[PDB]
């Protein structure tokens, strides 16, 4: 292989791996903040569906 | 928290319908016939406000219209009504079915002297509409502001940037 080929192939490898390492650190920080705050699409533990509530008039008024 | 507000004892004084349950049960069909409007304004206010403190005055109208219901019995047909609720009052389950001739005497004297038609089978269980002037409660549960929902997903789905990014797996 030419020194140009090895050199530029090395630069492409280094770009891909630096992007992956920065993305791994960002993945760690995103998971930390989403577990802390719960305002993202991850760690959305379920609550009760409010469509299960009967909103009809009941037998007694005070409810 | 706060102090729960309660009305005074003068706000709760009304002339009570001081008659027995067999007396109420004897005249109950003509009561539901003739005392329709204030009773239904009260029960509409009672299921809508969900608060009896906001339903006192309408309730007083109930206790205003019930007494005038019984005075109008007492002025005209006291004896057939008395003969009827006594027979209702004998039964331990208070059967209407044991008391049909006294019911017929009371209904005859009421239709003659007051023009009242007894409700049929299926009438007093109707859902009727009520025209009141009081406004609709905009928050009957006194609920505070609901929390804002989480942001939904938008944007077109792109591939994963250089795959799994799991240690050395390039896909
Ligand atoms: C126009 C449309 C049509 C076009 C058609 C074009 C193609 C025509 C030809 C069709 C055939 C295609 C063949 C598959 C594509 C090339 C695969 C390849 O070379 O991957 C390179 C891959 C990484 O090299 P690369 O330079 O990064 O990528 C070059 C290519 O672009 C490779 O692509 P990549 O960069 O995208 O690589 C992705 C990624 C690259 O990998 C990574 O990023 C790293 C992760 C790899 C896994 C590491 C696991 C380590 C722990 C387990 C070790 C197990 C024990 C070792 C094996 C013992 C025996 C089983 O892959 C993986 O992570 C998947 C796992 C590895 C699978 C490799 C394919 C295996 C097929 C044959 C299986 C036979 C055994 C193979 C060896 C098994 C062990 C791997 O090499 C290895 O991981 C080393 C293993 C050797 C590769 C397998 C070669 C396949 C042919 C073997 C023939 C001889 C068989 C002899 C008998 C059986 C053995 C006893």
């Amino acid at each position: 292989d030419a020194p140009e080929k090895n050199y530029e192939r090395t630069m492409a490898i280094l770009q891909i791996e630096s992007e992956k390492a920065e993305l791994r650190l960002k993945e760690l920080e995103v998971r930390r903040l989403m577990r802390a705050k719960g305002d993202g699409p991850w760690f959305q533990y379920p609550t009760i569906d409010k469509a299960l509530i009967d909103h009809s008039p009941k037998a007694t008024p005070d409810n | 928290p706060g102090i729960v507000e309660l009305p005074s004892l003068e706000d709760l004084k009304v002339q009570e319908v001081k008659v027995s349950s067999s007396v109420l049960k004897a005249a109950a069909h003509h009561y539901g016939a003739q005392c329709d409007k204030p009773n239904k304004e009260f029960m509409l206010c009672r299921w809508e406000e969900k608060d009896p403190r906001r339903c006192l005055e309408e309730g007083k109208l109930v206790n205003q219209c019930a007494l005038e219901f019984f005075r109008q019995i007492k002025r005209h047909c006291a004896e057939p009504f008395t003969e009827y609720w006594t027979c209702i009052d004998y039964s331990g389950l208070q059967l209407f079915r044991r008391c049909r001739k006294e019911q017929a005497q009371f209904d005859k004297c009421v239709l003659d002297k007051l023009g009242w038609v007894r409700p049929d089978l299926g009438e007093l269980s109707k859902v009727t509409k009520v025209k009141t002037d009081r406004p609709l409660p905009e928050n009957p549960y006194h609920s505070r502001a609901r929390p804002e929902p989480n942001p939904e997903v938008e944007g077109d789905l792109k591939p994963a940037r250089h795959g799994s990014r799991l240690f050395f797996w390039t896909m």
